[PDB]
């Protein structure tokens, strides 16, 4: 709806930065709002998603298996690693380094996923294979939060990206086991509160991933829908402002609630 | 009550009960269970996609369990910190905490993670500190400048360091 769009120019001018936004039809793809859709963003940890969403394939392939556990030590420790810092001595497996790659944004967990598939390059091989010609992993957890202005390592598009989630949750690309799989983490995303859920109406189903880096970058995916079932993908990037990480929450929380009024 | 905070953490010693560890960083504040076992996990401000926080280990599941380990992330402030990356490249495994201190500054580190595998006892103690140079340290925000170093029982075991100048 229009008074979204009025919401985000609102954002743009509040934070002074540019802020890019998609609304997907879930089942057509067809895309019912955009803005700025092919401007690139910075991924932050939204790409968590994606690097999931690359292991599921493997494991599908049986080139992976989800209970294959991975020993790693201090050397693979880096800041924020809530979750792999309390299981140093115990290891994880590959199902439990998603699920705290995904819901918890824990870098090292993100690190060693993308250990077992290649690093960042085969990240990107695996988009470009399913037809994201756009989204770029190049560093690893921390590095690839810099969101150095016009750097285009690290980023993505919004309509590329909302089209990618789509592909991974609905396409053919993934099992059903797969693909169920990438969507419970999602469900279980716990670092994402002030977001798109600050707006969420009881009984609504939500499936996301937030980011957030340097230079006020800011950003959230996600697959929502009333009555517990998602019925169109959300794609929301900011980069470039200023303003603080309460503010920036504000007014994607702001875009959440327009989106949420007029559905 | 309070978030989490740094002094808490401080306050907060090895041996201690979960009771004991509850009452002081504040129940409202930590939770157990999930993806942090039977560790009580804690969390402070806000800082970017979570927030600061502390990690409490026990000897055991049980309610008369001690703690064993402590670990936080973005709780407590390097007093002055003063690494580089020349300072770093200086530093070499085998040295002592007192030489590592000596090589990146008496100021420049945090414990991350200490952890005592056969605990009361203090032999296989294991300690990494995060350090950090002039303003590489956040409690909110990215690192701009850290390193991570290791020891067990005092002695440097390894070293890795992000965006040091
Ligand atoms: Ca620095």
């Amino acid at each position: 709806h229009p008074e979204t769009l009025v919401k985000v120019k609102d954002a743009e001018d509040q934070l002074g930065a540019r802020v890019g936004y998609i609304e997907l039809d879930l089942n057509s793809g067809k895309i019912l709002e955009s803005f700025r859709p092919e401007e690139r963003f910075p991924m932050m940890s939204t790409f968590k998603v994606l690097l999931c969403g690359a292991v599921l394939s493997r494991v599908d392939a049986g080139q992976e298996q989800l209970g294959r556990r991975i020993h790693y030590s201090q050397n693979d420790l880096v800041e924020y690693s809530p979750v792999t810092e309390k299981h140093l001595t115990d290891g994880m497996t590959v199902r439990e380094l998603c699920s705290a790659a995904i819901t918890m944004s824990d870098n090292t967990a993100a690190n060693l996923l993308l250990t077992t598939i290649g690093g960042p390059k085969e990240l990107t091989a695996f988009l470009h294979n399913m037809g994201d010609h756009v989204t770029r992993l190049d560093r690893w957890e921390p590095e690839l939060n810099e969101a150095i202005p016009n750097d285009e390592r690290d980023t993505t598009m919004p309509a590329a990206m909302a089209t990618t989630l789509r592909k991974l949750l609905t396409g053919e690309l993934l099992t059903l086991a797969s693909r169920q799989q990438l969507i419970d983490w999602m469900e279980a995303d716990k670092v994402a509160g002030p977001l798109l859920r600050s707006a969420l109406p009881a009984g609504w189903f939500i499936a996301d991933k937030s980011g957030a880096g340097e230079r006020g970058s800011r950003g959230i995916i996600a697959a929502l829908g009333p009555d517990g079932k998602p019925s169109r993908i959300v794609v929301i990037y900011t980069t470039g402002s200023q303003a603080t990480m309460d503010e920036r929450n504000r007014q994607i929380a702001e875009i959440g609630a327009s989106l949420i009024k007029h559905w | 009550a309070g978030v989490m905070t740094g002094a808490k953490f401080t306050q907060i010693q090895f041996g201690m009960t979960r009771q004991q560890v509850l009452d002081i960083a504040g129940a409202e504040n930590c939770e157990t269970g999930g993806s942090f076992g039977d560790s009580i996990h804690c969390r402070g401000h806000a800082a970017g996609d979570y927030y600061a926080y502390a990690t409490f280990g026990f000897t055991s599941a049980a309610a008369d369990a001690k703690v064993d380990s402590k670990s936080q992330e973005k709780l407590l402030a390097p007093s002055a910190p003063t690494l580089t990356l020349a300072k770093f490249n200086q530093v070499t495994v085998g040295m002592t905490r007192a030489q590592v201190l000596a090589t990146v500054g008496q100021g420049s580190c945090t414990t991350w993670s200490e952890y005592y595998p056969a605990y009361p006892s203090t032999a296989g103690v294991t300690l990494s500190l995060s350090c950090f140079d002039v303003d590489g340290y956040s409690s909110t925000g990215a690192y701009r400048g850290s390193a991570h170093l290791w020891f067990t029982d005092g002695v440097l075991q390894g070293k890795r360091q992000w965006d040091l100048v």
